[PDB]
C-alpha cells in the first residue's frame, strides 16, 4: 500500500 | 548480481505473461534487443493476469523485463528453468514494498510455442 | 518418475494458469487433496491462456496436475523452484503427441499471493 | 520424457559430479557427442562423492547422464536451471528400487568453468 | 534480495559441496541456525572441490551459505530446485571479481540422503 507509513 | 534478463535462442516465439499480487499499479516493460517490445500495466491483489503477449526473441535473443511502481523499479528476482531438456521458463518475482513476498508482479515467459 | 504432484503449504492460496499450444482441445484438471479444484478445456496453437484460477492448497497441501486430450493422459514433465526462499513456481509440461515439444499443455503454479 | 540428456553450448568445459545414497553400487555413465566421456562406479548410504571429472562438452554439446545398478538402468529426474543468465547447472537424480526417494545416484554437471 | 539462505526441514541430513573456479582462493562457510557448521577453503580454476560435507539441518532448518574471497563477500546468487516432489537442490554461484561469471565459488546443498 502507498503510504507514509510503508 | 542482475536479474529479469535472459538470452533465449534467437529468432525464436515465447510468450510473456505477468500476473499482479499488490496495492499498487504495476508496470511490466519487456525489452527485446534492448527496445520495448511489449508493456503491460494493471492491478490485482489477487494474481489476475495484467498482460499476456507473443513475442520474438529477435537476431540476439536478449529479453528483458523490468518492473516498476510509480517511478520506483521493483526488486526483481529470476531464474531459467528447462524441462527434458526442451521446455523453457524464464521466471520473474517482483517486489515492490516491505514485506518481500516478491509477489507483487510475477512474470512467466514460456517457449517453444505452437 | 511421478510428475505434476507438488506438496504446497496448508491453507495456502496460489495461482494456476494453464497455456495450450497444440491441435488437440486441452483438458487441464487441478486436484487439491485428490479432489478435482478447477478444470480448464482449451485450445490454441500460440500461448492462449485457456485458464487461470486462485485456489486455495486445503487441509494437506497435495496439489496434482493432469493433463488430457480427448481421453488421453498426456505424459507430463514437471518441477518445482524457489526464489529467495520464499517465491514458489511449480512448473507443467505435457505431451499429446509424437513431436515431443512438451507445450501441449503449460502449467504455471505460484504462490504466496497477496 | 527423456530425462538426463542436456544440450550445452558447444566446446565448453563443464564439471560433472556423481553422489551416491543407496546400498545398490552406481555405474554413472557420462556421454558426450553419444559417446562415453567418464565412468563412475560408487557406493554410499552418505552422500560421498563417487566421481568428479572436467569434461569438454565437445562440438555437438549434448551430454547423457545414464545410471545403472547391476546392469538394470535406474529411473531418471532432471532438469536445468540457470542463474543470473550465466551459471548453468544440468541435475539427475535416480532411482534403483522402490522407496522413490531418487537420490541414489545425484548427479550434477555444472558451467561455465575457471 | 537476500541469496544463500535455505530452509531445510528441520533436522534433516543434507549434503553441502563446494567447487572454486577462480584464481582467488574460496572461502565458503555454511550455517545452520546462525552458526557456522563448515568452513570450506581451497583455490583452483579447474573446478575442483573445495569441500564436501554431511550437516545437520537442526531444529531451526535455517542453512546459510557465505562466499567471500580475501575477506571481501562475494556477490551471490541462489535457488532452490525439487525434482519429483522429492529430491531437492539449493544452488549458490558467487563472483569475487567483475567479469560476472558466478562460478568463482559453487556450491551444491542436495537432500535427503541415504
Ligand atoms: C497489498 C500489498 O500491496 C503492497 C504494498 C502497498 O502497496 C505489496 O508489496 C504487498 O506485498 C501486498 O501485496
Ligand atoms: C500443432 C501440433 O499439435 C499437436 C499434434 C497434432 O495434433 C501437438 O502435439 C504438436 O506439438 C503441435 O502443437
Ligand atoms: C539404503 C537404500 O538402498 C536402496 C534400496 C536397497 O538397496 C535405495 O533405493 C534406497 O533409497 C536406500 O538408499
Ligand atoms: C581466473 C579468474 O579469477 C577471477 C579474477 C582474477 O582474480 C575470477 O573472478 C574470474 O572469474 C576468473 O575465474
Ligand atoms: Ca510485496
Ligand atoms: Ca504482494
Ligand atoms: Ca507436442
Ligand atoms: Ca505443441
Ligand atoms: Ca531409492
Ligand atoms: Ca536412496
Ligand atoms: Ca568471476
Ligand atoms: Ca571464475
Amino acid at each position: 500500500k502507498a503510504a507514509k507509513a510503508c | 548480481a542482475t536479474q529479469g534478463v535472459f538470452t533465449l535462442p534467437a529468432n525464436t516465439r515465447f510468450g510473456v505473461t505477468a500476473f499482479a499480487n499488490s496495492s499498487g499499479t504495476q508496470t511490466v516493460n519487456v525489452l527485446v534487443n534492448n527496445e520495448t517490445a511489449a508493456t503491460f500495466s494493471g492491478q490485482s491483489t489477487n494474481n489476475a493476469v495484467i498482460g499476456t503477449q507473443v513475442l520474438n526473441s529477435g537476431s540476439s535473443g536478449k529479453v528483458q523485463v523490468q518492473v516498476s511502481v510509480n517511478g520506483r523499479p521493483s526488486d526483481l528476482v529470476s531464474a531459467q528453468v528447462i524441462l527434458t531438456n526442451e521446455l523453457n521458463f524464464a521466471l520473474v518475482g517482483s517486489e515492490d514494498g516491505t514485506d518481500n513476498d516478491y509477489n507483487d508482479a510475477v512474470v512467466v515467459i514460456n517457449w517453444p510455442l505452437g
